[PDB]
């Protein structure tokens, strides 16, 4: 069992599959969710695409480095005019960086 | 049975409607006049909470459904220092 | 397991990283702040909590928390075992902001007052009444600057408040001026065109004036609080009414009168506040008094122990009210078992109220004084069922050291012709009979009759004890029986006439009657006191059978109308 | 057993 | 003279007096002055802003790398922990939350986080808290096992060597079998590969924790194993570890010849090393006085734990389970040293003083506590047949069956139902009841402990001797069987005569239980022949007692390291 | 006296 997070810009899915389960499965998810046909997504992990053949365990999503408690993102991108745009994941908003307490004045 | 939780900065963290109602004010928020959303997801707007303090609200949702009444030994949930802060009142506010 | 709670886990974090947000904590929702601060608690680290509580800043979002209010009561003592002085740091805090802010306005000022009345108010439910007495003192000091309507009417609201601290604290002459200064403010508020309800400063003169053994004065001024209960007041007034009230009408032997009342009491306790409440705490202790009071000793140890175990779960350990439910159980126990001996446990919680006491009071402190003498009484019983002479004269010479202590603190402070002193007499009179000092033990039982007898009438229960263990030191040790003939007679005539036949004393008064005559040759009166004596037992293995005193109020018996008008017209 | 109680706390 | 204090020492005073506003910049100090400040603070007596500074991990492993003065930072920690905060328990949960938001993160930082763990945990572990170290260790150890690496396989056997001693400590010895289990595949792991490590520590706390199993064979099977795989480059603590289990393993094997020379040795090293206000050096002199006492040389071996506490109280403070177990040891060592006396005053008074210390520290439940408990038993019981009074002596006798009750189930639940100390617990149980003038149950409990200590342990040996004398004297005495009575006493005196010489001082109750048996009994000619028996072994008493003290005996040695410990393995075929 | 020592701490 795997957990992600799909990634398209802003949006951000968090959704639930297993090791087993296929790459194409996770389109149908994501054409379950943002009603696009998996043609037309490509999902890329860390610069990387993935197979539509290849399984979730064979493109390195294993159950110790997506845990539900910290899942493993997964880029994603939409066609537009017969195209595909390169991935964008916007970082999220950065936290306020707590000062060292031993920083010296 | 998916629920979009829009958050101050423009996310929009589509999480399963099932997780989201573990808190109760995404609950509360979700009855009523919320639910009117006809257009699949419902839109949750969350203009005090942040991006990076959302994510960590829904990656607890996904890990509370997963992991309720489950036999197994619990891992306890990872939270930043320099993010507890902010995760604290915001689960305050989201009573999750 | 089922998985920990954001909240918890982001509590947990936020502790976890305490240097990097102690000063963000103060910011956070007041709710917050709390959880947060009671995970310190939890955590251990109370080094870093008590640098937080002693802040009046913080300390002010902790009080305004009233459904984890039991939990910061363990909390703010563990500090006070821990041994940071949370409660007069923060006493000094805020007298060091009303000195600052006297010079003010006074919308500002009352809020300051607010601040003051609830942080008081902790204080003296915590039992640092030492220190809750400075609160309030500058609470006074606030209110009397300005003389309009509302600064008199908070003034008599603190004076209701700083009369409670200065009982807690034994220091009924400053009590009588504080009740002076309440009455004062009072009738300049009546003047004004404005009633205030005076049935709490009456209810806390009437514990003031029994704790100093004026048992008319307190009768008087608990049924002149008891007329004043109204529908619109506060359960935490009308409770406390009822329960000096009670206490009052069983001093002054009305036993069926103060039933009904502290019953009610005890049922608006239960009700409101719950069954793990120091309010109920206090109310289960005054009924276990009025059953301790009223032969009923069998189950008054079902009752404080109830009580303590209450007070002993929100106050922690070392505490004044710990300690008072431990001097009071330990009382109780002393009675129960008697006739048993087994006061290891009557022992255990005699010295355990007074190593609290003796941590917290001053040595020159009345409340140890009763503790004290509670010791010394079970001390003087274990002495004389023991079988080494060593200990029989090592433990009656603690109880000495003990009883004189007692009465040295009850005649600075009462004077030499109370009631407390007088019992204090009596007590000596008992140990010096038996230490075999016969004559000395006369004197001092001759002593504590004569106040008695000066005071609380001539068929009181307090005279009865005296003149009963006044003749038992007649018969049993001097042989004086025709002397000793009459005080047991008096003494029957007591019992029969306050408790009926049932009384537990009436024992050991008829053993002593039927020795008195055997000794002298009215046989024929020593077997029909025989049978006497048996049918006294055979009644109270019948009134054995009396079901638990907490079952007795069941749910809803009266209402606060009812009751206060039934007291009224039964004079 | 030759004496009674003791007088309150 | 009024010699003026030093600035360092005048600023450090100046500055802990202004400590209300510079606290955060302290905490920016070098780490020499930062724990001279914190010093200050302690010796000022404000363990309050002492106690809210040494809570956090990051101040606290700036305070543990001055390991010249972890001598005054032992004495702190206990002092914070005495004062009524969790110290131990903060730093370990702080740790363990610490290290899971870092086990993901890279290699170097994960390194850092296991060195912060392993001084953290050594110190836990010196200061005695095992509870609160194990979990500082378990830590660490999860950090070890997320990289395939060879100094990760290091740092795993590191850690599961470290853990197997704060969990022999701790009295949790069927999680020590699996730890070991952990151990041991990592280590074949790791010589797998063609790196062997060094299992004299792994062994040595396996020793130890079979030794407290009450499985004295197989302890000293790893004993010898841990002494065969002593290296020249091991540091003195692992050597003298092993070298004090060795010696622990052979006295309760009746080597008392190798024993001898194996913690003579180790108290060598220990005082040479680390010096004689060491927590090291105490636990060497606690390991030496028990193979005094179990070779019969009580005088010193009393003078032997008292310098063992000596160095413990001074060191941690007051309330520790060190202290605690140097207070045990010292009270049954003065309970057995007075036993022919009757002065029981001292001895009680360490024997209560190590039970207040473990039910503040530990939990009731504990096993550890359950030999405190025995300690006080024996002393209390005797205190009851030596008083004047009838009350007092039941008294004590119905409080020494509660204690040895205790102790009893406490041991049946925790090793089980047949091994050395559950029959220990049923001698003492049957000399009880000798005491308690209930002598039917008196013959069960001791013919249950003979079965028990015969079937596991020889029939030649130490305890089995005093069992043996112990249900020899109840039924000579008491229950009047004198058959038995007289095997059981021939029996003790032939296995106190092969163990110990007959300058046994154990011998001395079974020849008067004999010379009353055979008054008792006729055959005058064999009671003088015993009587001039009794006074040639009072006269071998008086000859040859006048000896130093074993502290002496411990001179610079003339045999170094790899000359004991070859000398105790050669000898072993 | 009666007995023997006491096996162990
Ligand atoms: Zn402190």
């Amino acid at each position: 069992d795997v957990f992600l997070m799909i990634r398209r810009h802003k949006t951000t899915i968090f959704t639930d599959a297993k090791e087993s389960s296929t790459v194409f499965e996770l389109k149908r998810i994501v054409e379950g969710i943002l009603k696009r046909p998996p043609d037309e997504q490509r999902l890329y992990k860390d610069d990387q695409l993935l197979d539509d053949g290849k399984t979730l365990g064979e493109c390195g999503f294993t159950s110790q480095t997506a845990r539900p408690q910290a899942p493993a993102t997964v880029g994603l991108a939409f066609r537009a005019d017969d195209t595909f745009e390169a991935l964008c994941i916007e970082p999220f908003s950065s936290p306020p960086e707590l000062p060292d307490v031993m920083k010296p004045q | 049975m998916y629920v979009k939780l829009i958050s101050s900065d423009g996310h929009e963290f589509i999480v399963k409607r099932e997780h989201a109602l573990t808190s109760g004010t995404i609950k509360a928020m979700l009855s009523g006049p919320g639910q009117f959303a006809e257009n699949e997801t419902n839109e949750v707007n969350f203009r005090e909470i942040p991006s990076h303090v959302l994510s960590k609200v829904c990656m607890y949702f996904t890990y509370k459904v997963r992991y309720t009444n489950s036999s197994t030994e619990i891992p306890e949930f990872p939270i930043a220092p320099e993010i507890a802060l902010e995760l604290l009142m915001a689960a305050n506010f989201l009573d999750c | 397991w089922i998985p920990e709670t954001l909240y918890n886990t982001a509590i947990s974090a936020v502790v976890d990283n305490y240097i990097r947000s102690r000063r963000d904590i103060r910011s956070l929702p007041e709710n917050i702040q709390f959880d947060v601060y009671y995970k310190l608690y939890q955590q251990g680290r109370l080094c870093q909590l008590g640098s937080e509580f002693c802040e009046l800043e913080v300390f002010a979002k902790v009080l305004r928390a009233l459904d984890k209010r039991h939990l910061l009561h363990h909390c703010f003592q563990a500090l006070m075992d821990h041994g940071v002085k949370v409660a007069s740091v923060l006493a000094y805090s805020f007298s060091r902001r009303c000195s600052y802010i006297a010079e003010s306005d006074a919308a500002v000022k009352e809020k300051a007052i607010q601040v003051g009345f609830v942080l008081g108010g902790f204080l003296s439910d915590a039992g640092w009444y030492s220190d809750a007495e400075k609160v309030f003192l500058s609470c006074l000091q606030l209110c009397t600057l300005h003389d309009e309507m509302l600064h008199w009417f908070r003034a008599v609201e603190c004076c209701v408040r700083l009369l409670h601290v200065r009982n807690g604290n034994c220091k009924y002459h400053l009590g009588e001026e504080t009740f002076k200064l309440a009455q004062t403010y009072m009738d300049k508020l009546s003047k004004h065109g404005q009633q205030a309800n005076k049935a709490a400063l009456y209810g806390e003169l009437c514990a003031l004036l029994f704790a100093k053994s004026h048992y008319d004065e307190a009768y008087k001024w608990c049924i002149e609080a008891m007329k004043e209960i109204t529908a619109g007041l506060p359960v935490k007034v009308v409770v406390d009414v009822l329960r000096q009230a009670s206490k009052a009408c069983v001093v002054k032997r009305e036993f069926k009168k103060a039933e009904q009342l502290i019953k009610h009491a005890v049922y608006l306790a239960r009700d409101h506040f719950g069954s793990k409440h120091p309010k109920y705490s206090d109310t289960l202790l005054d009924y276990g008094f009025y059953l301790l009071n009223v032969d009923n000793i069998c189950q008054s140890v079902a009752i404080y122990q109830a009580a303590l175990d209450i007070r002993q779960s929100v106050f922690g350990g070392k505490n004044i009210h710990v300690a008072t439910a431990h001097e009071d159980l330990a009382y109780s126990s002393y009675v129960h078992q008697y006739s048993s001996g087994k006061f290891d446990n009557a022992l255990f919680h005699a010295e355990r109220a007074i190593g609290i006491i003796t941590h917290i009071l001053p040595e020159d402190h009345l409340l140890l004084a009763s503790s004290k003498r509670v010791k010394a009484l079970i001390l003087e019983e274990i002495a004389i069922d023991c079988h080494n002479k060593e200990t029989e004269q090592r433990l009656l010479q603690e109880a000495h050291d003990l009883h004189l202590s007692s009465l040295q603190l009850a005649k600075k402070a009462f004077g030499e012709f109370n009631v407390q002193t007088a019992k204090h007499y009596g007590n000596l009179g008992r140990l010096y009979q038996s230490m075999r000092k016969f004559k000395e033990a006369e004197e001092m039982h001759i002593k504590a009759i004569q106040i008695k007898e000066q005071l609380l009438g001539q068929e009181d229960y307090e005279v009865a004890l005296s003149v009963g263990h006044l003749a038992s030191l007649y018969n049993y040790d001097m042989n004086q029986y025709e002397n000793a003939e009459k005080l047991y007679l008096r003494s029957i005539a007591i019992g029969k006439k306050l408790f009926g036949e049932g009384y537990s004393g009436l024992e050991y008064d008829y053993r002593g009657l039927i020795k008195l005559y055997n000794s002298i040759g009215n046989y024929e009166k020593v077997f029909e006191y025989h049978n006497v004596l048996s049918n006294w037992n055979r009644l109270r293995d019948r009134q054995y059978s009396v079901t638990d005193a907490l079952e007795d109020v069941s749910t809803s018996p009266q209402s606060t109308e009812e009751v206060v008008q039934s007291f009224l017209i039964s004079q | 057993l030759t004496r009674n109680k003791g007088p309150a706390a």
